[PDB]
């Protein structure tokens, strides 16, 4: 059984 | 002063480098950026979140947990509802990998709840996929791959993935769909809903073929192969297993060549063509020699000897046995 990747939240860099 | 400027610049090189397949350097730039230090707390927190994600991808879950926990705390400090929900999700996914299932659940739930309060449907779908993964890992982890907590965890993952699919359909997120179809398929599998496993894995196939995600594509043929075996339809599994073996060749992945080789080797054991297992398990012992998984060479020798004992070559089977006796 080959699963699917986890998917983390990205919190990009603010200007 | 001049630092709150070199911090953000140093972060961007960290950021850029991680989208480019080198987080091992981007971390150093994230770490550099932290040394220098800014005084915008949302900016530092965002760096912590990316340090966390970069260490996640690099398989330092320990330091990943530590950084997402920092970003979460800052979010609560600052009162950034949205930061807190993302850090909760990332904590959740990190804890899930560490096998802190119970806390994984609370963190992903905190992510979902805030996402809903904010009427953030993108966050809600992502939080739903995370929560599903926790329940799915919780149930997968129990025992060998009885307890009613297993069934209940897996069932809970089915509902969560179906809720997620429904949201990412509405949002047009084809890639999110494929991921939910795969985990949903594998969850149905472990529950013994093989007819439903096929249905989901066929959707993952279609979406992987669509994106040209050739790793996912073989992933689904294999998963499809698993489900037909347990369905008792061994000839379809053979059909699906071969297809996986081909995509392994072009991918130049001598590993999944072997896993596909041994498995369609084992599949025709149920179909009496002991040669296909022979011809495969020898490719198994060969590539496993290449990767020092010769352990399986004994598994191949144990299966090859037992195909032989049903089918002559008793002296070759004893030699396989003699090598299997090696450990």
């Amino acid at each position: 059984p080959d699963s699917e990747p986890d998917v983390n939240e990205v919190r990009a860099l603010p200007q | 002063g001049p630092g709150s400027a070199s911090c953000l610049e140093l972060a961007l090189e960290g950021e850029r480098l991680c989208k480019s397949g080198d987080c091992r350097a981007g971390v150093s730039f994230f770490e550099a950026a932290v040394q220098v230090g800014t005084e915008d707390l949302k900016t530092l927190s965002a760096i912590y979140s990316q340090l966390g994600n970069a260490y996640f991808y690099l398989h330092d879950y320990a330091k990943a947990l530590e950084y997402h926990h920092h970003d979460l705390t800052l979010a609560r400090t600052i009162g950034d509802q949205l930061g807190e929900a993302k850090a909760s999700g990332n904590l959740g996914n990190t804890l899930k990998v560490l096998g802190n299932f119970d806390e994984a659940i609370v963190c992903c739930q905190r992510h979902l709840d805030i996402s809903r309060e904010l009427n953030d449907k993108v966050g809600e779908a992502r939080a739903l996929y995370n929560l599903g993964n926790v329940y799915h890992a919780k149930g997968k982890s129990f025992g060998c791959p009885f307890p009613e907590d297993v069934r209940n965890a897996l069932q809970a993952a089915v509902d969560l993935y179906e809720e997620n699919l429904s949201l990412v359909t509405a949002l047009g997120d084809r890639a999110a769909q494929g991921r939910a179809f795969g985990n949903l398929g594998n969850t149905h599998y472990l529950l013994g809903n093989f007819r439903d496993a096929v249905i989901a894995h066929e959707q993952r196939l279609l979406i992987a073929k669509e994106f040209g995600d050739k790793a996912a594509e073989r992933r689904a043929y294999s998963n499809l192969g698993n489900a037909y075996i347990f369905l008792g339809e061994f000839e379809t599994a053979s059909e699906y297993y071969k297809k996986t073996l081909l995509l392994a060749r072009q991918l130049k992945d001598r590993a999944v060549e072997a896993q596909s080789c041994y498995s369609l080797g084992n599949t025709y054991t149920l179909l009496q063509d002991y040669e296909k297992a022979i011809d495969y398990h020898l490719k198994h012992l060969a590539i496993a020699q290449e990767l020092k998984d010769r352990i399986g060479e004994g598994r191949a020798c144990w299966s090859l000897g037992n195909a032989y004992t049903a089918l002559g070559n008793h002296d070759q089977a004893m030699h396989f046995a003699e090598k299997h006796l090696e450990i």
